[PDB]
């Protein structure tokens, strides 16, 4: 067994090249995430992976959760996702279509941004686990130590896990309420919508919802139950959303940055009525919103009046840091 | 314009 993976990688690369052709419409995109930057970016990185592994004693061990297993799943998913984009914006292209695909607020536009985000996340994961094509998943270090401790004691050297096993493991540390809560969490953690959670995906989430002792609490209070939290939005979408709230200076919404993974992008309307977006480093989100509230910048989630009191959570988070 | 403005909390 030497050539299956190579064929897989080649199949993917060709498909990315073919999909790049279908993204012929000018209105794409071009602000990050842009499928048009991402596709050839991801293609070349795949070539490097292909090439780095012709000549490989590596990387790492090769049971489930190793590099070979990771790629099997990763490529399968990339292909799946590519088909969805194929179906959305055919054909070669042909003319200039579809007009709805680029109306702010439209459904297709959202379907497209969500796919564009998935591609950004798919590339980010590969770049993190195979920098320059060279696998480091057996050595990768999570940013928050307690997260790191967890991942290595639970998962060992593995870089990737099926959702079910991951949930079970996370559960024995922070209990995950079954049903709609467990589903919401899965949707938040599984950035690639692959059915598996990578050491990278986990790095993103544990950074976003630090500190560790309140991991799920933060996710629950600041994402699931906060009206200012906007799951999986692009920058341009934020700009579009807040257009209505330009009346109410102090209106704000937040989401994960797409280009600085692990970090938040707060979007607020200024005094002037200008829509500004800022990425804070590197505080918990509870600290970020409290200070922005206390300074008059972050007052009205989604342009609405009910701003959850986070006083206790913020205090709790400083205590645990 | 620049994309991501300065943190307004300092
Ligand atoms: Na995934
Ligand atoms: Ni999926």
């Amino acid at each position: 067994r030497q050539w299956e993976e190579a064929r897989a990688l080649g199949r993917a690369v060709r498909m990315l090249q073919r999909l790049e052709e279908q993204c012929v419409d000018p209105r794409l995109s071009v602000s990050p995430p842009s499928l048009r930057d991402l596709l050839p970016r991801t293609a070349q990185l795949l070539r490097e992976v292909a090439h780095s592994r012709r000549e490989a004693g590596g990387g790492g061990p090769g049971g489930p959760g190793g590099s070979g297993d990771f790629l099997l799943i990763y490529l399968a998913n990339l292909e799946a996702k590519s088909r969805q984009v194929a179906a959305l914006l055919p054909p070669r292209g042909r003319r200039s279509a579809n007009d709805e695909l680029f109306r702010a607020g439209s459904r297709l536009r959202r379907q497209l941004a969500k796919l564009a985000i998935i591609f950004s996340h798919m590339h980010a994961e590969l770049h993190a686990l195979f920098p320059g094509g060279k696998y480091c998943g057996h050595m990768y270090q999570l940013t928050k130590a307690p997260a790191h401790t967890f991942w290595r004691e639970s998962c060992g050297a593995r870089c990737v896990l099926p959702w079910a096993e991951f949930e079970s493991l996370l559960g024995t540390c922070h209990p995950v309420e079954p049903g709609c809560t467990a589903l919401a969490l899965r949707t938040t953690i599984d950035l690639t919508c692959s059915g598996h959670v990578s050491i990278f995906e986990f790095d993103v989430f544990t950074r976003l919802f630090q500190p560790w002792p309140t991991l799920l609490k933060n996710w629950q209070l600041l994402a699931v139950n906060h009206p200012g939290y906007m799951a999986f939005l692009t920058y341009d979408e934020v700009q579009e959303r807040l257009q209505a709230c330009r009346d109410k200076p102090g209106s704000y919404i937040f989401r994960p940055s797409c280009t600085r993974l692990g970090q938040w992008a707060i979007g607020y309307v200024s005094s002037d009525g200008s829509i500004l977006q800022t990425i804070p480093a590197n505080k918990p989100l509870s600290q970020v919103l409290l200070e922005g509230q206390k300074d008059g910048f972050y007052l009205y989630p989604d342009g609405k009046t009910h701003n959850p009191d986070l006083t206790e959570l913020g205090a709790e988070n400083l205590y645990f840091q | 314009l620049q994309r991501y403005s300065s943190d307004p909390t300092g």
